[PDB]
């Protein structure tokens, strides 16, 4: 999954046979990071309130 | 009805107040054995007046009574970012933005303006005038 | 041709010189708006699936622009419906006609629905009705308020006017004879109450002559 | 504000600008760490096929 | 309560934002609904097309949007002129508008905030308990006809009186308070009584 | 081809709604202008010169019409007039005399009162003349008997 | 997905102010706090 933005921690948990997670679709905000299993979260680069 | 055939609902010979419409006069509503209740138009309380040469008609009291009217006078801010909204996260940022972004830039000027027009909504409604005043005792 | 500003009347500011009607007339004039409009609506399957096979895969995707745009539509309905509302029901107090007898000389037979046919269609009405001429998934959705009850409710605000006055708007449609309401509108004009009353017969002719005129004039198909 | 309204002279007010701030300059690649070899011998060397 | 009116301009906006982003879900015809995929599978040559399809589908979503939000602020903003109308006259001062300030003859308005909305409190004029009585045109006293000055002529049986229309108040028939204009034949309807002088 | 043929019959059906909910936005400011026209006119009398018919507003009656509201706006309209003379005040015992009503107007010699939109004159009687002032601080005054009853 | 709420500029407290105000206008002074003093 390539693209452009800024990682933090997420406390959600998955199911066994669920790898991805978009809570709204085209947003792609949930993925697991393979080495660790650590779930996280994807959240554009910056926020938009400028 | 004119509109068409209304098929689940009972009709009924009485006439009361319409609240959600039907389309051809008709009226629909939750009322009483409970279900739903079709009727027709309510024109409104009958009253006979007799217009009447040489008579005059004059009131003994009147009352005073302060009614409930309500308008919505603004509506909830919105405002779009482009970039987030066309480009994401995701790569070549720069090139999906300098082709289609200005067509979001558009929108929100648009936004942008609405955004004005609400908050001259309720500055013109509630600011007429300027001058502040203390609450009396 | 070049632009008619008005017809030119000389006039004279002059100090120490003033000008006062001795006659009057009183006409009566049409003023026209257009105060509702046709309610469309859409259905969108009958719209973009039409007769296609995959009718399924094609609603999931793309029906929820038409899904938009039937709510935008609906909401202009209502719009519509409310428009209608608001100019014919200012007041929800429903009248009967008052019985057609002695209106001061203002012969009221043109204007009021009268009981010899059981619609409530004036005659104006009817020339009004009789001389506009009306005119794949789009339906056009009947208005919630019928000919009839605006011709009921258009006759309840001229029964209430003619013979209430304007206490129909308080509630309480007291009764006024026709004369007596014509000369409280004359005294918002700044002319006294004996001008109406001293020429009653005239200002009852006069509004008899314009009815016919307007009648005549509202009669000859352009 | 000249970027987003592509002019060189804007009037006062608001205007919410777009995101030309900042362009990253790092790459990171996370893969799961498993790295034996597929059998692509297995099958485009089969000899019955 | 009848509070509905104001709830539905939150409801609506919430609405708007949520069919909204269930806009932006679909997929509008490319081969993904997200733009990290068709980024990560295919080569700008044949990754344009679906880029194109996507942002195109995606703009007139919020073309959609904006066009429903911003024609419904212009509604919001013919009923903000209305109640600042409201603010001008019942506030200001009082108004003669027939039901456009309240049910009855206006008296004041108390202004109260709400939430994106303004709540009035109307109070008006209502009058009640009619009664039936007997008027005429004018009087003739000494060959003169004599118009109201103010309010009706108002008689109950004998005595003639003046009186507003809009309370029972009488009054005797008195020249402070009686106009004179003329004779009295060219009216109809004329009674004839003792009009008193102070 | 389906996305194609869907998005323009789309393009086209955005484009009529559009044109639909904007001209009934019109015909809603129509409404509410005849809405006005109905809350004044004929649930009253309107002072506004010119709004509610060309002249001075009468009364108005209201007839339903084919999506529309044709209405009957009978009005006020004066004519025949005639030069007369007019001076702001009347002057009579030292002090300055006001019009209660009307306008001061004469014609010849004899000065009168009388209203501004009907020639009704009235002779100058002290019961319809206002006093207020003396005779020196206004400019343009003519000076006569006021009666008294 | 990059949908902003901007909040209004008039908050509530003030709003709840220039009501206030509006109505110690109306109650003690009467109509003249539109015109003059
Ligand atoms: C309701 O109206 C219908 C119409 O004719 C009539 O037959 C029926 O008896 C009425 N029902 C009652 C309960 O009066
Ligand atoms: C008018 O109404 C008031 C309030 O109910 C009552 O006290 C009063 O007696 C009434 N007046 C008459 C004359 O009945
Ligand atoms: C207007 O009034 C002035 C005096 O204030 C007078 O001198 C002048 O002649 C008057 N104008 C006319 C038209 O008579
Ligand atoms: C005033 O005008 C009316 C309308 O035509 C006419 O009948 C009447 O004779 C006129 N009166 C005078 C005094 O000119
Ligand atoms: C005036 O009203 C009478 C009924 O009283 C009617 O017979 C007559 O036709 C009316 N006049 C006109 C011109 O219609
Ligand atoms: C995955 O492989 C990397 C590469 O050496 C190693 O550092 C890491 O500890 C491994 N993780 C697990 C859970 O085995
Ligand atoms: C298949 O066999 C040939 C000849 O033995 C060999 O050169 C080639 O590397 C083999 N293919 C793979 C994928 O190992
Ligand atoms: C007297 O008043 C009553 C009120 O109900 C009314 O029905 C009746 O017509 C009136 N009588 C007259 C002669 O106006
Ligand atoms: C008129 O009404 C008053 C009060 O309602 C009553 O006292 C009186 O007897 C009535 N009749 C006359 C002739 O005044
Ligand atoms: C009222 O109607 C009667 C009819 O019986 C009539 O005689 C009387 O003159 C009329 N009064 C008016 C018009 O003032
Ligand atoms: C009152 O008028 C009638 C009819 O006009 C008349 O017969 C009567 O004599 C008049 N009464 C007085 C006192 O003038
Ligand atoms: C007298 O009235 C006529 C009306 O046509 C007008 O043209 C003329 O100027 C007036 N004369 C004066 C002195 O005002
Ligand atoms: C004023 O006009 C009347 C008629 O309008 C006339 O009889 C009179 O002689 C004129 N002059 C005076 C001084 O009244
Ligand atoms: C009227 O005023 C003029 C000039 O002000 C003066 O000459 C004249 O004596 C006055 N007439 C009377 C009766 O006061």
């Amino acid at each position: 999954l390539t693209g452009t933005g800024v990682l933090t921690e997420s406390n959600k948990k998955f199911l066994p046979f669920q790898q991805f997670g978009r809570d709204i679709a085209d947003t792609t905000d949930a993925v697991r990071d393979p080495q660790t299993l650590e779930i996280l979260d994807i959240t554009p680069c910056s926020f938009g309130g400028v | 009805t004119r509109a068409g055939c209304l098929i689940g609902a009972e009709h009924v010979n009485n006439s009361y107040e319409c609240d959600i419409p039907i389309g051809a006069g008709i009226c629909a509503s939750y009322q009483t054995s409970q279900s739903i209740i079709a009727y027709t138009m309510s024109l409104g309380a009958e009253n006979s007046v007799a217009y009447s040469n040489n008579s005059i008609a004059i009131p003994t009291n009147f009352t005073i009574s302060v009614t409930t009217e309500i308008l919505p006078v603004s509506m909830t801010k919105t405002s779009v970012d482009c970039t987030m909204y066309i480009c994401g996260d995701s790569t070549e940022c720069s090139n999906l933005l300098l082709q289609y972004g200005s067509f979001c830039t558009q929108l929100n000027r648009a936004l942008t303006g609405i955004a004005v027009e609400q908050d001259k909504n309720t500055q013109e409604v509630f600011a007429q005038v300027k001058q502040i005043y203390k609450t009396p005792p | 041709y070049t632009m008619s500003l008005g017809a030119e009347n000389s006039v004279a500011y002059s100090n120490n010189s003033i000008a006062i009607p001795t006659n009057f007339t009183i006409s009566v004039t049409t003023e026209i708006l257009p105060v509702s409009m046709t309610k469309t609506s859409v259905d969108c399957t009958m719209y973009i699936c039409g007769d296609s096979t995959e009718c399924s895969n094609l609603l999931l995707q793309y029906g929820s622009f038409c899904t938009q745009l039937n709510r935008a539509l609906t909401g202009i309905a209502v719009e519509q419906d409310k428009n209608t509302q608001e100019v014919f029901a200012q007041v929800k107090q429903i009248y009967k006609t008052p019985p057609i007898k002695d209106f001061g000389g203002f012969n009221f037979s043109q204007i009021l629905p009268d009981p010899s046919k059981p619609s409530k269609r004036s005659f104006i009405e009817d020339l009004l009705f009789n001389k506009v001429t009306l005119a794949n998934g789009l339906t056009v959705l009947p208005p919630l308020l019928t000919d009839e009850m605006i011709a009921q409710y258009t006759s309840a605000l001229l029964a209430g006017t003619i013979t209430s006055g304007w206490t129909f708007g308080a509630g309480a449609a007291l009764q006024i004879p026709f004369a007596m309401q014509m000369a409280y509108r004359f005294n918002g004009i700044g002319v006294t109450q004996n001008v109406l009353y001293e020429n009653q017969k005239l200002i009852a002719n006069q509004f008899n002559s314009a009815i016919g005129k307007i009648q005549d004039s509202l009669s000859s198909t352009a | 504000t000249k970027c987003t309204l592509k002019s060189f002279t804007v009037e006062k007010g608001i205007y919410q600008t777009s995101n030309f701030r900042v362009q990253p300059t790092e790459s990171i690649v996370r893969f799961p760490n498993i790295t034996n070899l597929c059998p692509f011998g297995e099958v485009f060397n089969a000899t019955r096929f | 309560s009848a509070l509905g009116k104001l709830q539905d301009v939150v409801n609506q906006n919430a609405q708007a934002l949520n069919t909204l982003v269930k806009q932006l879900s679909s997929n509008f015809g490319a081969i993904s609904s997200v733009l990290n995929d068709i980024l990560s599978r295919l080569d700008p040559p044949e990754a344009e097309v679906q880029i194109d399809r996507l942002i195109t589908g995606r703009l007139q979503s919020l073309q959609t949007y904006v066009t429903q939000q911003l024609i419904r602020a212009a509604e919001i903003r013919a009923s903000a002129n209305l109640a600042a109308t409201k603010m001008s006259e019942c506030v200001l001062g009082q108004s003669k508008r027939v039901d456009f300030c309240g049910k009855g003859y206006h008296l004041m308005s108390f202004p109260q905030s709400a939430p994106h909305g303004v709540v009035f409190l109307h109070v008006t004029y209502v009058p009640a308990q009619e009664k039936n009585f007997t008027t005429a045109p004018a009087i003739c006293h000494d060959g003169k006809a004599h118009f109201p000055r103010e309010g009706v002529f108002v008689s109950n049986g004998t005595h003639w009186f003046v009186t507003q229309r809009n309370f029972y108040e009488p009054q005797i028939i008195t020249t402070d308070n009686t106009f004179v204009s003329g004779n009295c034949d060219v009216v109809i309807g004329i009674v004839n009584n003792t009009v008193y002088d102070p």
